[PDB]
């Protein structure tokens, strides 16, 4: 979620939710729209945390 | 022969790579290929094939 501003280097922190989200069960995204509420895919249903 | 498509060999080992390294893992301790939600597995694989 958003607010912030703009843009004099990118893909390689591109290199950083394509190369940063470690450890645990499912990891994101890569082209980036603006500004919404935001629902989207598919996770899952309940065994334990 | 072995002086001329040779060094000149990288050259056009860049109609080619920098792209950097995917199983290229071969460094640290038990999991960045033992946790749940990856890009590069469904290769290596059998005790056939």
């Amino acid at each position: 979620s958003r607010g912030g501003v703009p843009m004099l280097h990118d893909n390689v922190t591109e290199s950083l939710r394509r190369i940063t989200a470690s450890g645990g069960r499912l990891n994101p995204t890569e082209p980036l729209p603006i500004f919404g509420g935001l629902r989207p895919a598919t996770s899952a249903g309940i065994a334990r945390g | 022969t072995l002086d001329v498509q040779m060094g000149r060999f990288m050259e056009t080992w860049a109609d080619m790579m920098p792209h950097h390294p995917h199983w290229v893992n071969e460094h640290l301790t038990i999991l960045q290929f033992i946790a749940p939600s990856n890009p590069r597995l469904r290769f290596e694989l059998n005790p056939a094939f």
